[PDB]
Order: structure tokens, then C-alpha cells, then sequence
């Protein structure tokens, strides 16, 4: 949902209180991807063991 | 180059070391991207 994937370009494109929207959108989803990583490797280390 | 350095090239920003590449980019060609999409080299505009 972020206007771009970089961080780089939302600092040196927005402001100061616009760019915080811009990277809460990119934090939370990347937070949800590594959510995403644990839990499969979780199972996969039950499966292994 | 050969220091890890802070460069802005065109606009680009990023922190990165700095080294000669072998890799020909097309006259056309201007930034390239590795499997991960991430910037695998850059140009400098001005000597090419």
C-alpha cells in the first residue's frame, strides 16, 4: 500500500509527518512476512525433529 | 571505492562499497537489478 517499496525514496520525497504514513505501511506488512517465515519454520522444526 | 560510502547517483540514495564491475550495460541500459530486485550496480552520469 506503500507509494514505494524503497525507504530511501519516501525520505527524500515526502515530509517529515507524511513520510511516517508511508513507512508504517511498509513496517507492518514486512513485520506480517516475517511472522509469516517463523511460523513455517516452526512447523518444518517439529516435522525434522 | 573500495570504502563503504554513502552515495547519491541521479537521485538514488543508498549505502553501498563502491567497485569496478565487469558486467557491459547497453548504451541504453542505465541501473541494474539483482534476484532480489535490489540495485546490483549504478552509473555515473557524468564520467560513464
Amino acid at each position: 500500500g506503500a507509494i514505494s517499496s524503497v525507504l530511501n525514496d519516501i525520505l527524500s520525497r515526502l515530509d517529515p509527518p507524511e513520510a511516517e504514513v508511508q513507512i508504517d505501511r511498509l513496517i507492518t506488512g514486512r513485520l506480517q512476512s516475517l511472522q509469516t517465515y517463523v511460523t513455517q519454520q516452526l512447523i518444518r522444526a517439529a516435522e525434522i525433529r | 571505492k573500495n570504502k563503504c560510502v554513502n552515495f547519491n547517483f541521479n537521485g538514488l540514495t543508498g549505502t553501498g562499497v563502491l567497485t569496478e564491475s565487469n558486467k557491459k550495460f547497453l548504451p541504453f541500459q542505465q541501473f541494474g537489478r539483482d534476484i532480489a530486485d535490489t540495485t546490483d550496480a549504478v552509473r555515473d552520469p557524468q564520467t560513464l
